[PDB]
RNA sequence: CGGAGAGGUA
DNA sequence: GGGTATTCGCCGTGTACCTCTCCTAGCCC
DNA sequence: GGGCTACCTCTCCATGACGGCGAATACCC
């Protein structure tokens, strides 16, 4: 459901910005795990451009070079 | 209720009829408010699901897709295919009745 | 010679419900 | 922070870390000079359960504080929730270079544009006014430019009309459900206080004029200016997300001018004369000579475009009536006449624009939707189309169905009190011959209203 | 008949039903119930005196020393209330209790006290009623709000439906004490009864009957009965009542004295009942299986042995029968449990029960209540006899005496107030009486179960809460005290009881901050009925049942006021007739009808009395000394409608009003309005706006009268006379000789309000309506208030309007003005506004309030005196500086300022100085203006006081011992010392000299006490110096953007303001003011506005043919004959006024208060009919339809299809455009995240939230979003930088990252969280 | 320039 | 002991805004 | 009343939400 099909994610920002941050960041907090910051919310968080719009295709020459 | 609201607002109402209208109204109310709280919490849910889902790539290249027909229940065709298919890019060719056509 | 602040600290929640969250 | 009188604020957090400062030195002391085992032991219980009394308060409602036992706050209820940090001060933040007022029609508008009181455009617009004030050289420094503009000198202005004239800006209302929530147009300024928005385009907001406050923001940077243009002009939306259809669909006031302007009585001035063009049918209806609607056979001219691209004329006699031709000076060049031959109520009048989007492209629809509502609002000011007690015409059935459901209510209790009926069978059957007679009531006020 | 001051302008009342009771003084709620509190009382019942007599006598833990209570008293308040709202301290009289300190001797507990000692203390400082109702907190005017919770008492409730998934619907029962511990019995799928205590974890129901000493025999010897098996000859037999029997199959052949009655497969029929019980058969003969499903009662112990056979709660078997079957056990006693009748309940509670005995059963509640520590035997029984049964801990009032003995079925409504033990078993056999199909569940949406408390209830609660604190100080200070070494003021502390009381007080969510911006929106304020609050529900956690209006609303709670939005229906607003009983339950005034005649006596019925009796309607059709003219009639019995007979009645209804408050009792036409526009309608119109100019409305109800005179805005004349004297200050009223006390003679003397702040920032003003030389009556109006106009109620103005669509600029629901309506200056509201400016003491230096300012010129010091502030009535506007004052740092500018984009008038100036500061010359310019105004007016009182009281020694004198030519040789003081008889005269005589000696005494000390509360210094805030205060009062008009509404949910934004050529015109020429827009009227199902607006055209269709009648001047024949046929017109009504009564001038007066328009009446559900209308209509010279011909006023020619104008009454609110207006370049930002502040008083800026990010996500914008949550907030280096570049004129952003973001790194790391950034 | 509560607006 | 229920505990519950009030206890002086 | 010094952990305040979901025992062979 849509309610658990946005926590169980593979970047964990996204599922904190949602319901249970305690859940989300200690599950994060075991694991090690690395967001990679791909999609909208968790670069609307940290203050970049959003791969959407006008700003994709800087991801376009972002993920192009690196 | 047994006894209905006879009469109109262009008329009189007396105390009981408008007394059971103010009950109706009273629901309407008291309904948008907790409705509005619940939709915002559905509109939220969904574009937390959604919420990454970027159109990246021309075209994939695949030969799937659903098979659309109109909704029939039991009543009248209560949306033809024209409304459904409106604009979406097709699977495989549609037929004509007359075969390989 | 300390008159410490954390004595002078407004309870600034005064009027909630003692059993709300998250404040 | 400073407060006012000799006393200080401050977050929950100073009190959390005094409490777990104390219980650790308090353990330091009691370790360092060799207590008995039960008193560290309520000590280091006392000292685990004030560090889980701050890094989550939640779990255990412990912690509370003077004259009101209340839970105070903690890390976790610093990041979770409605007012941590997530929601309230990283999604979504307190935004400069905006503001609000109440909103207000003013229908002399195209809707690539709206109203924007002087003073709110002055004080949204103080940096470029001062780059244009120390640009054209009427002061050295910010300060002095800053007395300008607090002053409010005469040459401002026209700098101000000088920095607004090619800049959107966005309004907002405040609850946004969909995309068009949020808008971007042109200012037109305004003596007064109050946003002049475009009509139609209220229709997106699901706006009512009755005291709603929009709230203006300004893209600053320049891909923010060509964001607003290219993506977010309100022209660039007249169709909604949700479905294909339009969203400029003309509400209230306007449709019932068109509804009043297409139409036919049977008899009225002009019965059955012939018109050379609309413009003799408009000429007609300034002087009086004629009626707005009463039939009238006419010679129009519709360019159908049939050809690859380029538009064949073809021109006629068609029975209409002189609403129908005044009217018809509006459509533009390649729609067929027979969209504006019938009624035009609301839903003909949204496929006229869904047909005028999907044949002749954007352009045609804006500068069509704006003459449509500016002869809506000028025809429906025409008709003085009122509303009186008069108007609303009861059945004079109508007191004979209810003298009959009485009786039958009176029938149906005789039964109930015969023993022969039950109380569920005396519902349903009370329920159905109030449903009959109501639907018979219906009947008579409708067909009383429409063909009387 | 009418008074002198009626006949100034009589409203044509339509209306067909003749009225009986007259509406109530509207605020009986808070006058009743705070007079009820602070009132000396005997017996105990109420007040102070029901705490006072709760708790004490305070005696120490056997201490032999004992303070027992006397009576109490309170003296005068320091401060009147004018001087209190302005100086700021709390309108409270002091509460002084007379305690009384006894001592024992050693071995004295019956003994006689060796000492007493008495003396009268001081304790808190209870806050005091206005005369209007309100308080006075700190300066401001606060209104405590009736709290509506649950009536203490038993609710057996149902919790059906959603509780486990299987449709076996659970029960529940729950003891609410007044105050005290809350008991929940209850019960559970697996059948078993469950109690649990203030909401704790579940215990089994029977361990508190195992509390209460009673063993196991006897619990089942409460909840069951006997079935009786003997020993006997053999298959012992079982006597047999067959009442038991009753629908059972019995699985044995039942049969006696050789018949066969039933054979096995067939249930006990009702003739098996008829034959066994006919044939009078008690013992039949059982199987032995049939005992073995059975379970036995009480114990059986073995006579030979000494052991036990079988216990009690035991099933039996048939070996187990064999062991009681040798020893001789004759009566064998079961248990009838029948799965359709009687339950096994208890039984199966038996079987959870952990405990045997009364101690462990203890263990288990004291180690329940207070977990973790070691049970104790002394600790429990402590614990379970103090939370049921001690007076302490646990109190039902008298109420819920009454509900818990009515809700049991009992006899006495009055007994104890702590619990028994047949009051729990009760309950639990209710319950399960309830359980087995028998009763009815209760419940609470219904108002006979929810009881309204008051101002005094609550304070008296607070008062209590006070008590309980000084009684642990005093058993802490009485139990080390020891001798005659401490007197009781040395013991007890003003602090508890003060600060719980002004906790309450103070600050809740009950003492809402007074509305006070029109008399209706105050007298609306105090009759308000909440269900929030302590010991109620909460906003977000209501839901679908206490929201919504129940059928015994009917009378007591309005069902069509309410707020909308959060709490709808939770703050109800109380009916116009309604009272609160005796108990505290909503009851409405009823007219008793005996058998055949409406009897006109009036009886009040409660929730539940309402329940029994079937009440008729209020719109019946009646006749003479009465008798219902229909043969049927519509009624309700029992929240029903129904039509019953002719004569089967016993109430009708009072009035038709009693359905809808005050809020909604002054809607006209109100019966043609869905009842969502009449809430809005109700809404909008409690939040008028007063105007400039008082203007009568047009179509009113006549509930317009007794607001404005019941409220406390007008100056209601106390007693009746002749008007001495007119001014706007004040009105000096002569008494007449009828209703004049012959000591303390003298005459009234009035002083108005002039120009003061309300507390929304409006202008209260009181004017005068009676004119030089002119009879008043006992209860009339002298002085219009805000919104008031000759005694009626007027909140906005009546307008000329037009319903047409006028070229888009009323498009949704907008209102197009025209430039009449702003040039008559009459919707110009007068605000008035308080601007502070205090003195802090910092560090670095105290702050000077002189001129001496750096950065400005003599713009700034233009407006000043030599002390810094400014003039009265230096008219300021934005910008200019009103208090200098700069701060020590050389010195920076912290000057006082004007906010900016308002204009006005500086009316007044206060300024308060702390006792230790030195005055500077303003202060004392004004202090000695103040002195001189207090000395004019106190002179003045004497003198004018003195006017009457010498001039009735001279009215004495005029008879019994005249000399005419001796009176005024000697002047006015010594005329008593001329010759007159030892009778009445001399005597009265005497009595009017001690009068005046006693007006100097009183005039002298109170001319030095009055110097003394002016002269000496101020208590203020710690740490600031002096304060000066200044009013601005700004006069805003008009402009496109204010709220204007009407009475029906008509709401609307005026747009433009146009010409007052460009409006339409009818034939005749006038414009008309106010165009709207028709299609409100179909959606927005409210077609009263348009009767209301064609009822208006008739009002001034007669308002100008008096107007042609008059400029005229015709003789007064002409005039009599039009008033007097405009005021009979049509069918039979209660007005019936006849003009062979006035006197020449109260008929020309009376047409000079009527030639703006004559003022019509339409109560809410009698009102008038069309016909009415048509027929006034007809009487003056207008369309019969309502509606005209106009002209275009732009192009000059006739509209086709004519529309429709009148007048309507229109009123603006106080949702201004100048207050909603607000825009920030870049202003101050917050502290621990750099974003911008929020608000406009706090010069911040909008909030692009969380769907605007969504909206701008779903855009393709991105730059958009990027600068509009990195540069334009949240980042200090982003915006700098992009400041310097605006300035300059380039347009680029350096992001970086949002400062907020880098305080959830720390927020995160600061937990045990590492978070990190890569590369 | 700190946060709670109460009322109100859409 | 293995699968199945049952109680128990957590999480959540619409946005934007406008006014106002209100912020410390104890005690020995 | 109020100005100087400071809690360096004590008892009943409470009591009218509901759904849902998942984990931690309850129990039945
Ligand atoms: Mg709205």
């Amino acid at each position: 459901g849509i309610t658990k099909a946005s926590l169980a994610t593979e970047s964990f920002i996204s599922a904190a910005s949602f319901q249970e941050t305690t859940r989300v960041l200690t599950e994060a907090a075991v694991a090690g795990k690395r967001d990679e910051l791909r999609g909208l919310k968790e670069n609307v968080i940290v203050g970049r451009l959003i791969p959407a719009g006008t700003g994709y295709a800087y991801h376009q020459d972002r993920m192009r070079r690196r | 209720i047994e006894t209905p609201i006879t009469a109109n607002f262009r008329e009189g109402l007396n105390v009981l009829q408008y007394f059971i209208s103010t009950h109706g109204a009273r629901k309407g109310l008291a309904d948008t408010a907790l409705k509005t709280a619940n939709s915002g919490y559905l509109t939220r849910r969904l574009v937390d699901v959604a919420q990454d889902l970027v159109v990246t790539e021309d075209d994939c290249g695949t030969h799937e897709g659903i098979m659309m027909t109109p909704v029939i229940e039991g009543g009248d065709v209560k949306e033809p295919l024209r409304d459904r298919v409106l604009g979406r890019v097709t699977a495989e060719d549609v037929l004509k009745p007359g075969t390989a056509d | 010679k300390y008159e410490d602040v954390m004595h002078r600290v407004v309870n600034h929640a005064h009027q909630r419900n003692p059993n709300k969250k998250w404040s | 922070v400073p407060l006012d009188g000799g006393r200080f604020a401050t977050s929950d957090l100073n009190d959390l870390y005094r409490r777990v400062i104390n219980r650790n030195n308090r353990l330091k002391r009691l370790l360092d000079l060799a207590a008995p085992d039960i008193i560290v032991r309520n000590e280091k219980r006392m000292l685990q359960e004030a560090v889980d009394a701050l890094l989550d308060n939640g779990r255990r409602g412990r912690a509370i504080t003077g004259s009101n036992k209340r839970p105070l706050k903690s890390l976790a209820d610093m990041i979770k929730g409605k007012q941590g940090r997530f929601r309230q001060n990283l999604l979504g933040k307190r935004v400069d270079y905006s503001g609000r007022s109440v909103i207000t029609v003013g229908p002399y508008l195209r809707l690539h544009q709206c109203g924007l009181p002087k003073k709110m455009a002055l004080e949204l617009f103080k940096p470029f006014i001062y780059g244009k004030l120390e640009l054209r050289g009427l002061a050295t420094t910010i300060k002095a430019a800053k007395k300008m503009v607090e002053r409010e000198e005469a040459v401002v202005w026209d700098i101000l009309d000088e920095v607004i004239r090619e800049h959107p800006v966005l309004l907002n209302r405040a609850p946004t459900l969909h995309r068009l929530g949020i808008q971007a147009f042109e200012p037109v300024l305004i003596e007064g206080k109050a946003i002049q928005l475009h009509p139609l385009v209220c229709a997106a907001y699901n706006a009512d004029f009755d005291g709603d406050q929009m709230a203006v923001h300004v893209p600053l940077t320049l891909e923010a200016q060509l964001e607003a243009r290219a993506l977010m002009m309100s022209t660039n939306n007249i169709l909604s997300p949700a479905n294909g259809e339009p969203i400029i669909v003309p509400s209230q006031d306007v449709v019932l001018g068109l509804y009043y302007m297409t139409r036919d009585c049977v008899n009225a001035k002009g019965e059955g004369m012939v018109l050379t063009g609309p413009k003799e049918a408009e000429r007609l209806y300034r002087s009086g000579l004629a009626s707005l609607h009463a039939r009238v056979k006419v010679r129009i001219t519709e360019y159908e475009k049939d050809a690859n691209g380029e538009l064949v004329a073809k021109t006629s006699l068609k029975d209409t009536t002189v609403g129908r031709a005044i009217l018809w000076m509006i459509v533009p060049k390649g729609l067929p006449y027979s969209i504006v031959n019938q009624a035009l109520g609301k839903k003909a009048i949204s496929k006229m624009l869904n047909t005028c989007y999907r044949i002749l492209g954007l352009k045609p629809t804006v500068i069509f939707a704006d003459q449509i509502m500016y002869t809506g609002f000028a025809y429906a000011a025409r008709s003085g189309a009122s509303v009186g007690i008069d108007d609303m015409v009861i059945p004079e059935k109508k007191h004979e169905i209810i003298s009959e459901a009485e009786a039958e209510v009176a029938e149906i209790q005789e039964q109930f009190q015969s023993g022969l009926v039950t109380a569920g069978e005396r519902y349903n059957k009370v329920i159905d011959i109030w449903a009959a007679a109501n639907d018979r009531v219906s009947k008579a006020m409708m067909d009383n209203l429409q063909t009387e | 008949v009418y008074s002198y001051t009626e006949k100034k302008r009589i409203r044509k009342d339509f209306g067909k039903r003749p009225q009986v009771l007259d509406v109530p003084y509207l605020l009986s709620i808070q006058l009743d119930s705070f007079q009820k509190f602070i009132e000396q009382d005997p017996e105990g019942q109420y007040g102070l005196e029901a705490a006072f007599r709760s708790v004490f006598p305070i005696q120490s833990y056997s201490g032999n020393s004992e303070l027992q209570y006397v009576s109490y008293r309170l003296g005068e308040p320091v401060f009147d209330v004018q001087e209190c709202q302005i100086r700021g301290v709390t309108y409270s009289a002091p509460l002084r209790v007379k305690l009384r300190l006894v001592i024992y001797e050693r071995e004295a507990p019956e003994g006689t006290v060796k000492d007493i000692k008495e003396q009268e203390v001081y304790m808190g400082e209870i806050p005091l009623m206005t005369d209007n109702g309100t308080f006075v907190i700190n300066g401001t005017e606060r209104v405590i709000v009736s709290q509506l919770h649950r009536s203490p008492g038993v609710f057996f409730d149902s919790d059906k439906g959603k509780t486990h998934s299987s449709g076996k619907v659970l029960y529940n029962a729950r003891i609410i004490p007044y105050r005290g511990s809350w008991l929940d019995f209850e019960f559970d799928p697996k059948d078993n009864l469950f109690v649990r205590i203030d909401r704790r974890r579940k215990l089994p129901a029977t361990i508190i009957l195992r509390a209460l000493n009673y063993t196991t025999e006897q619990i089942l010897d409460l909840f069951f009965e006997k079935v009786i098996f003997e020993i006997r000859d053999n298959k012992l037999q079982m006597e047999l009542v067959p009442e038991r029997l009753r629908g059972e199959t019995a699985s044995f052949d039942i049969e006696a004295n050789g018949k066969v009655y039933v054979e096995k497969g067939r249930r006990i029929t009702a003739r098996h009942i008829r034959q066994l019980e006919k044939d009078d058969v008690k013992l039949i003969e059982v199987p032995v299986e049939y005992i073995a499903g059975k379970v036995v009662a009480k114990d059986y112990i073995d006579e030979s042995t000494g052991e036990l056979i079988c216990a009690a709660n035991m099933e039996l078997s048939l070996d187990l029968l064999a062991k009681l079957s040798q020893s001789g056990h004759k009566r064998i006693e079961t248990l009838f449990t029948n799965d359709l009748d009687h339950g096994p309940y208890i039984s199966e509670t038996l079987r959870v029960d952990p405990t045997n005995d009364r101690l462990s059963a203890l263990v288990e509640i004291y180690r329940m209540m207070r977990p973790g520590e070691p049970p104790t035997r002394e600790a429990a029984e402590s614990l379970f006899e103090n939370l049921f049964f001690s007076e302490d801990r646990y109190d039902l009032s008298a109420v819920g005496r009454m509900k818990f003995n009515r809700s049991l079925l009992r006899e006495e409504i009055e007994g104890s107030g702590i619990l028994s033990k047949d009051d729990i078993i009760d309950v639990m056999k209710k319950l399960i009486d309830i359980r087995n199909g028998k009763g009815e569940v209760d419940d609470i949406d219904h108002l006979g179960n929810r009881r309204i408390r008051s101002v005094g209830e609550m304070a008296e609660n607070q008062f209590r809460v006070g008590l309980v604190r000084v009684e642990r100080a005093v058993k802490e200070r009485l139990s080390l005290g020891d001798l005659d070494t401490l007197m009781p003021q040395d013991m007890i502390n003003a602090k508890p009881i003060s600060a719980a009381v002004k906790e309450f007080f103070g600050s809740s969510q009950l003492s809402q901050f007074m509305d006070q911006n029109n008399p209706l929106s105050e007298i609306t304020h105090k009759r308000r009925i909440s269900a929030l609050g302590p010991g109620g529900l909460t906003r977000e956690r209501a839901g679908f049942e206490v929201r919504d209006v129940h059928p015994t609303h009917y009378g007591r709670v309005c069902p069509i006021e309410t707020p909308e939005g959060p709490n709808i229906g939770l703050i109800n607003s109380l009916s116009v007739y309604a009272q609160t009983n005796e108990y505290g339950f909503l009851e409405t005034p009823y007219r008793k009808v005996t058998d055949g005649v409406v009897t006109d006596e009036i009886h009040y019925l409660s929730a539940i009395e309402e329940g029994n009796y079937v009440i008729a309607q209020a719109n019946s059709n009646l006749d003479e000394e009465g008798h219902f003219v229909e043969d049927l009639v519509t009624c309700r019995s029992k929240g029903e409608s129904s039509l019953f007979s002719r004569d089967q009645v016993d109430y009708m209804d009072v009035s038709t009003q009693q359905v809808v408050s005050v809020g909604a009792s002054l809607i006209p036409f109100l019966e043609h309005d869905d009842a969502n526009r009449a809430l809005m309608g109700a809404n909008m119109q409690r939040q008028a706006v007063p105007t400039l100019r008082a203007d009568k409305p047009l179509v009113g109800t006549g509930m317009e009268r007794a607001v404005a005179v019941d409220s406390g805005v007008t100056a209601v004349a106390k007693r009746g006379g002749v008007v001495q004297y007119v001014d706007a200050s004040r009105i000096v009223i002569k008494v007449n000789e009828d209703e004049m006390y012959p000591g303390e003679a003298g005459i009234d003397i009035y002083n108005l309000t002039k120009y003061t702040r309300s507390n929304q920032n409006t202008c209260i003003n009181q004017m005068p309506c009676v004119s030089l030389g002119e009879p008043v009556e006992r209860g009339d109006v002298l002085a219009d208030g805000p919104s008031t106009d000759l005694g009626e109620l007027a909140l906005g103005q009546n307008m000329r309007v037009a319903f047409m669509p006028w070229n888009g600029y009323n498009f949704e629901d907008s209102i197009l003005v025209s430039e009449r309506v702003v040039q008559e200056d009459r919707f110009t509201t007068i605000h008035i506004q308080e601007l502070a400016c205090v003195s802090r003491d910092t560090k670095l230096g105290p702050e000077e309030i002189t001129a001496d300012i750096p950065n400005v010129g003599e713009a700034a010091l233009s407006k000043l005196d030599e002390s810094g502030i400014v003039y009265i009535g230096a008219e300021v506007t934005g910008g200019d500086i009103l208090v200098g004052k700069v701060t020590p740092k050389d010195v920076k500018d912290s000057s006082l300022r004007v906010p900016n984009g308002v204009s006005g008038t500086v009316i007044d100036v206060q300024v308060f100085t702390r006792d230790g500061v030195e005055k500077d010359k303003r202060a004392l310019e004004i202090e000695e203006m103040q002195l001189k105004q207090a000395k004019k007016d106190l002179s003045e009182e004497l003198q004018i006081l003195e006017a009457g009281l010498f001039s009735r020694i001279r009215a004495v004198l005029v008879a019994g011992g005249v000399e005419a030519e001796k009176l005024d040789k000697l002047p006015r003081d010594r005329w008593l010392e001329l010759g007159l008889t030892d009778e009445e005269k001399q005597n009265q005589l005497e009595q009017l000299a001690e009068q005046y000696d006693e007006l100097k005494h009183e005039f002298e000390k109170k001319l030095e006490a009055k110097r003394r509360k002016i002269t000496q210094g101020d208590d203020l805030a710690p740490g600031v110096l002096k304060i000066v205060k200044v009013y601005l009062a700004v006069k805003r008009r008009i402009q496109p953007g204010d709220k204007m509404a009407g009475r029906h949910g008509n709401k609307g934004v005026i747009s433009k303001i146009n010409p007052i050529e460009d409006m339409p015109y009818d034939e005749n020429g006038t414009p008309v003011d106010i165009v709207l827009n028709p299609l409100g009227v179909p959606s927005r199902m409210n077609i009263g506005q348009i009767l209301e607006t064609h009822l208006g055209m008739a009002a001034k269709g007669i308002g100008d043919k008096i107007n042609a009648m008059l400029k005229q001047q015709q003789e007064v024949a002409k005039l009599r004959e039009f008033i007097q046929r405009a005021y009979d017109l049509g069918a039979d009504v209660r007005q019936k006024v006849d003009l062979s009564t006035f006197s020449d001038e109260e008929v020309m007066r009376l047409a000079e208060n009527l030639r703006k328009g004559m003022p019509i009446a339409t109560p809410v559900f009698d009102g008038a009919k069309e016909a009415e209308i048509k027929e006034l209509l007809k009487l003056g010279d207008l369309p019969t339809s309502g509606q005209i011909r106009l002209y275009d006023g732009r192009t000059g020619e006739q509209f086709e299809r004519p529309v429709t104008v009148g007048y309507m009454y229109m009123l603006k609110l106080n949702h201004l455009v100048d207050d909603k207006m607000h825009a920030r370049s870049t202003g101050s930002y917050s502290l621990v995240t750099q974003q911008p502040l929020g608000g406009k008083a706090q010069f911040g800026g909008q909030r692009f939230g969380e769907m605007e990010v969504w909206a701008l996500e779903a855009y393709g914008a991105a730059y958009t979003l990027q600068e509009m949550l990195t540069v334009k907030s949240d980042d200090v280096n982003g915006r700098t930088k992009m400041y310097k570049n605006i300035v300059d004129g380039n347009h680029q952003m350096e992001p970086g990252m949002p400062e907020s973001f880098n305080v959830l790194l720390k927020e995160i790391r600061s937990l045990g969280i590492n978070i990190e950034l890569e590369d």
